[PDB]
RNA sequence: GUUUGAAAAGCACUUUGGAAAGAGAGUGAAAUAGAACCUGAAGUCGUGACAAAGACAAUGGAAGUACCUCCAUUUCAACG
RNA sequence: UAAGCCCAAUUAGUGAUUGCCCAUUAUUCCUUUGGUAAGGGCGGAAACAAAGGAGAAAGUGUAGCCCUUCCGAUGUAGAUGUGGCCUGGAGGUUAGGACGAAGCUUAUGGCGUGAGCCUAAGAUGGACCGGCCUCUAGUGCAGAUCUUGGUUGGCGUAGCAAAGAUCUAACGGAGAUAUACUCAACAUGCAACGUUGGAUACUGGAGCGGGGAAGGAUUUCGUGCCAACGGCACUCGU
RNA sequence: UAAUGAGAUUCCCUCUGUCCCGAGUUACUAUCUAGCGAAACGACAGUCAAGGGAACGGACUUGAAGGGCUAAGCGGGGAA
RNA sequence: CACUGACAGGGAACGUGAGCUGGGUUUAGACCGUCGUGAGACAGGUUGGUUUUACCCUACUUAGCUGGAAAUUGCGAGAAAAAGAUUAUCCGUAAGCGGACGUGCGAGCGGUGGGUGUACGGUACGCUCACC
């Protein structure tokens, strides 16, 4: 029930979706844009090198005070990270996706990201104790992730 | 309320904004008042910081404490290696200001000058004034050549040249940079027809630094201050710093303002970059126009002191090296560290004080080490005043040995 | 402001004759500064695209030593705690003159603003004013129907050249350049002024005379 | 409120994952009824497609226009 | 040679009127609404099929009985009127609903001055409910430093800075040494966990030693195990 | 009134960064990243000069500015 | 008191406490004097007496990125410009006047090719590819 869009053919494009994923909503929303008009080989290239800190993840929404980088000139922005516990959760679900397409019988080097949407999940409640006898929350705030992939050849 | 009691302000307002320089090397922004009635000469010359040190003169002052007896003058060392011009430029005076007729090319451009144009030149196809080199031995290109130098001649009141610092004949290690730094020297003297062909006849031919000034002279130095980072309100505008028992801190301007008009102003000192501006420091008052190693092995031997050595100190200029070319030397501090480039341009100001016409003969250069106490002029001394050492008698027990 | 290459492509694909918007261009030596500045106010803001040329020659009533004053008094103006954002004090002719018509238009609007980028406002008659057409002037606003000629006037390029303005000499140097190179052109072609009106008056007797009763009944002979 | 459904028929099995889960299949009228599970509001948010737009903070009124409209109504021939 | 001051004109010694620009004012024309409102018509005149038309109620108030005429109209606090609107239930009547009721949704128009009502479409819902006349009341929200639940900007921000400190190799572990080609490796899998060995430190016998009271009451111990907790982490754990 | 006083005061000696007049170094922060993650506050918002006004305007009148978006500061305003 | 050329007078919410300081006013403790029957009083003296928050908007200070002249669009055409502005090679001035490759083969101004010395190390100057 949570598919925001469906593919062009069905039967050329494999789905993936992460339950509740228990990473920041406000890293994963831009780990997981930076990929929406890129290959699949070239979305995987790209959380390689965030790990190796190479190329970064660009913050364009909720950035908000973040430093700005010298490598987020690549995405015409000045300020970007590299979350590397976001970027390691989309690539379990990028080798989700990619599983999925081979049991249909699809080419894993050939699929374009198509749809990726990341909202925000259900918060789950902590507590933080302050000065003077007060105590004020602390929540977790995880996200929802989908992504299909549509395969464009020839 | 009136402020209760009076202190001049702190910090020169006219230096504002005090942002960092947009370029790193010094630029004129306005050349000497051009007299028609002279010869057509340059006016600038760009020499790069080779430490500093000082000087011993005899003082020709009349009426002064100091009468024929001899001071310690500090001097700053600007090495020079000759700039080649590449280009003319010509400039046509308009309501709106001063506008660029075009510029003729030299025929013939270095490797480094057009290094210039590329981030990366050795990474790069190279093919950078190439073009232009074919075009101007065109038919169609000679003519084009000569029709705007006849350009020059109908609407120029202001011709320039366009030279570069020819770096590979300094052969510095630290000045890490390998493309040519680029500027315009106007010409002074004369009619446009008259420094047009002053302008021609040195077009791919080197010009050397003792062709531009001379040795008693005085110049200005447009070049870009030693940087500090962001600095705060005591470092950077020079306040009064606060009594030890205040609360979030000493090294802050207490009041920035009334309550009415209710913004802080432009007047008042805040924190920021500190360093790295540019400054013209006008009357810099030059000392000796050295010449080459290659051709004077005795740079800093004088009349009156006629130990034989070069202008480069015992361990050479502290993260510099050696002076290897032309120098000039100058009365003082010039704005920047060692390794900058500077430019050195001719007066604004009246050169008629009896402090600028002044001739200047010198008698001692120190070039003892900059590292340490100097103690030693010359390796000479050093060698006479420790013997054989250690390591010179087991030297001479190799040289025995064979 | 040079056309682009979309601008310069689009101009090729569809063979673009070379094209001039009807452009009224004023002469303003001798004029009042304020009357024709008024002038100029409601034609530009009816649609009239203005040129405005010789803004050095402009008058202004009253001793020059009084207008230098009224200019000093209006630089004492400016914002307090940051002058960069001040009122911006313009010193030549040409800039004084559009102030003084953006100070009658709507200046915080988008008609008023379509109607200040209308008007020009050279000083001296740049190369590209001279060849395009004769120059208008503004009747109601000449200094020699408008101000009382005892009265002391004030030339706008003087005011200004002591105020600031370091272009008066620039500018007094090609008016000089203009004036002696167009009256080289005018004295020629009066062998082609004085041709057709030897051929105009020979035009006559050379046509039917029934056509030349009716041609000094309206007194066109 | 446990009120999933008529009935657990409460998702066998397949293959990705260490797993949570995902992609398919399957049950059922319905699974966007999948387990504190009928309905699923407002506020708030993501995404796809678009409309634009300087700095007059925004909203607002009047009067036109430009573009759009899973909307209404009327008209189609010796007739509106 | 006012676009200033004081006088004066109205297109100028030409022959007579009122230069023109702007109102929620004035005059007048429409429409609404209310009157201390004022008049008229309401005994169906005759006649008329399909293949000139409909209405006409003796009336406070309506989708007003129908026409004609005249005058007024803003307003806080306040009073009043309303066949004025809306919600829960009750008495009666008249009807809807598995061919889809209530509820929800809206670039769904329609019409009412308005409160509101009604239609349409849901690729929504899944069993109840509308209209009219009366009766009744826990009957209408935008604000009470209003109550309760949720959400949000601030904001991936302030911060997680006392008690010196960790390093190394081998094992364990899903936690790696994780790459579409035409690529030797660095420049495309980072960080982080436990155990033993080794190195380096610390506590320094008023001890991050070993036992008791009060207090706690299974935290003890082994084995599995990682959802949530141990404000970072965990394969470890009170 | 001797002795005693974390009592109140004054001078002198020694002494020194209290000061003239500041500079330079260290550890920890700030700062940048990984993980985690709040609060106060919040009508709406936020550039000024003068005028008027409940007689100190971010909004009204007439002028003067103002391309958009950012990071670190900072304490003049927000009668914070 | 002393130096100085001189030690002018004021404003900015009696400028300026999330700038400081807290001496003083301006609490609770205590003492004294005068007052009051008392509790207490005192523009009387004395002593001791928590100075909290910026991470928001603007302003100011510096530090980045980046569009736009219909100030985002219109295709809405204005050059501090050349002079066929009616066809078309330049040079130099208006009257004049200098020359301009000729027909796949040639030539000319030229960018790069091989061997024995010149100007202030290595770049220029002597003697195969494009264009006219
Ligand atoms: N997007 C604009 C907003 O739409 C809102 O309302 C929107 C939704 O409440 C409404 O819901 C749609 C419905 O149209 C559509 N026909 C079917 C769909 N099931 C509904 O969506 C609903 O269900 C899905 C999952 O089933 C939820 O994820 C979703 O949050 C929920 N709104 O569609 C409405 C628009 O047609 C608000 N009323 C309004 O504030 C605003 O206009
Ligand atoms: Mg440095
Ligand atoms: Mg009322
Ligand atoms: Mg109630
Ligand atoms: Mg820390
Ligand atoms: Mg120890
Ligand atoms: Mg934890
Ligand atoms: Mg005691």
């Amino acid at each position: 029930t949570h598919y925001s869009r469906k593919p062009q053919v069905s039967s050329k494009s494999a789905k993936a979706k992460v339950s509740d994923l228990r990473c920041h909503y406000k890293n994963t929303f831009e780990t997981a844009n930076v990929i929406n008009g890129m290959p699949l080989r070239k979305a995987q290239q790209l959380y390689r090198q965030v790990l190796a800190k190479t190329r970064c993840i660009p913050f364009k929404r909720y950035n908000g005070k973040i430093g700005r980088t010298a490598q987020a000139k690549e995405w015409g922005q000045t300020k970007g990270r590299w979350p590397r516990k976001s970027v390691v959760a989309m690539m379990s679900l990028l080798k989700n996706a990619e599983a999925n397409a081979i049991e249909k019988g699809l080419d894993p080097n050939q699929m374009v990201i198509k749809h990726v949407q990341v909202d925000q999940a259900a918060r789950m409640r902590r507590r933080t104790y302050r000065a003077h006898g007060r105590i004020t929350p602390y929540m977790c705030s995880p996200c929802h992730v989908q992504l299909f992939m549509s395969e464009k050849k020839e | 309320s009136h402020c209760k009691f009076e202190h001049p302000r702190h910090g020169h307002l006219g230096f504002l904004p005090r942002k960092r320089s947009r370029q790193i090397r010094g630029r004129a922004r306005a050349f000497p008042k051009d007299d028609a009635t002279q010869k057509p000469h340059l006016t600038s010359f760009m020499v790069f910081k080779a430490g500093m040190t000082h000087i011993v003169r005899d003082v020709d002052r009349p009426g002064s404490k100091v009468n024929k007896k001899e001071v310690v003058e500090p001097v700053t060392i600007l090495e020079a290696p000759p700039m080649v011009i590449v280009g003319i430029v010509g400039y046509r005076q308009t309501p709106v200001g001063l506008k660029t007729i075009g510029t003729v090319w030299a025929h013939h451009t270095s490797v480094e000058f057009r290094r210039r144009y590329y981030k990366n030149w050795k990474q790069s196809a190279q093919l950078a004034f190439s073009r232009q080199k074919q075009f101007a031995n065109t038919k169609e290109g000679k003519v084009a050549e000569a029709r705007t130098l006849n350009a020059f001649a109908k609407k120029a009141s202001v011709i320039r040249v366009i030279a570069h610092t020819q770096l590979r004949k300094l052969r510095n290690h630290r000045v890490g940079v390998k493309k040519a730094h680029v500027q315009e020297i106007q010409i002074n003297g004369g009619n446009v027809a008259a420094k047009i062909a002053l302008a021609k006849s040195l077009l791919e031919k080197e010009v050397r630094v003792d062709s531009v000034f001379q040795q008693s002279e005085a110049c200005d130095v447009c070049s870009v201050t030693k940087g500090h980072g962001t600095e705060g309100v005591v470092k950077r505008w020079g306040v009064a710093c606060l009594p030890r028992k205040t609360h979030r801190g000493l090294r802050k301007v207490a009041c920035i303002g009334a309550w009415h008009p209710a913004r802080v102003m432009y007047t008042v000192a805040r924190a920021g970059q500190h360093g790295y501006h540019h400054r013209t420091q006008l009357n810099k008052k030059i000392y000796q126009i050295g010449r080459s190693v290659a051709v004077e092995p005795n740079q800093a031997t004088t009349t009156y002191d006629l130990t034989a050595k070069t202008i480069t100190p015992m361990g050479g200029f502290v993260g510099y090296g050696t002076v290897r070319n032309d120098y000039v030397m100058l009365k003082g501090s010039v704005s920047g560290p060692r390794r900058r480039v500077m430019t050195l341009r001719r007066p604004m100001a009246p050169q008629t004080s009896r402090h600028l016409k002044e001739k200047i003969v010198l008698k001692f250069i120190d070039t003892s080490s900059k590292i340490g106490h100097g103690r030693f002029q010359t390796k000479k001394e050093k060698n006479q005043w420790f013997g054989p050492l250690k390591k010179d008698r087991i030297r001479r027990e190799e040289r025995l040995r064979k | 402001a040079f056309p682009s290459r979309k601008d310069a492509s689009r101009a090729q694909r569809k063979s673009a004759k070379k094209h001039r918007p009807e452009i009224i261009v004023i002469d303003l030596k001798d004029h009042v500064l304020g009357r024709a500045a008024a002038v100029v106010a409601k034609q530009l803001l009816l649609g009239k695209k203005i040129t405005v040329v010789r803004c050095e020659q402009l008058n202004i009533a009253g001793t020059e030593i009084r207008n230098k004053i009224k200019y000093l008094q209006y630089l004492r103006k400016r914002k307090l705690t940051n002058p960069t954002k001040g009122p911006f004090h313009h010193r030549a002719p040409s800039d004084v003159f559009v102030r003084t018509v953006r100070s009658m238009l709507p200046r915080y609007t988008k008609r008023g603003m379509k109607a200040l980028n209308s008007l020009v406002a050279y000083e001296g008659i740049p190369p590209n004013v001279v060849r395009t057409g004769g120059r208008v002037v503004i009747p109601r606003a000449q200094r020699h129907v408008c101000y009382r000629s005892e009265r002391p006037y004030t030339v706008l390029g003087n005011m200004c050249k002591h105020v600031g303005w370091k272009y008066s000499d620039v500018v007094a140097n090609l008016e000089k350049a203009r004036v002696e190179k167009a009256s080289r052109h005018h004295e020629k072609q009066a062998k082609l002024r004085e041709a057709w009106k030897a051929a105009r008056k020979e035009a006559l007797a050379k046509m039917p005379k029934h056509n030349v009763e009716v041609l000094k009944k309206f007194g066109y002979a």
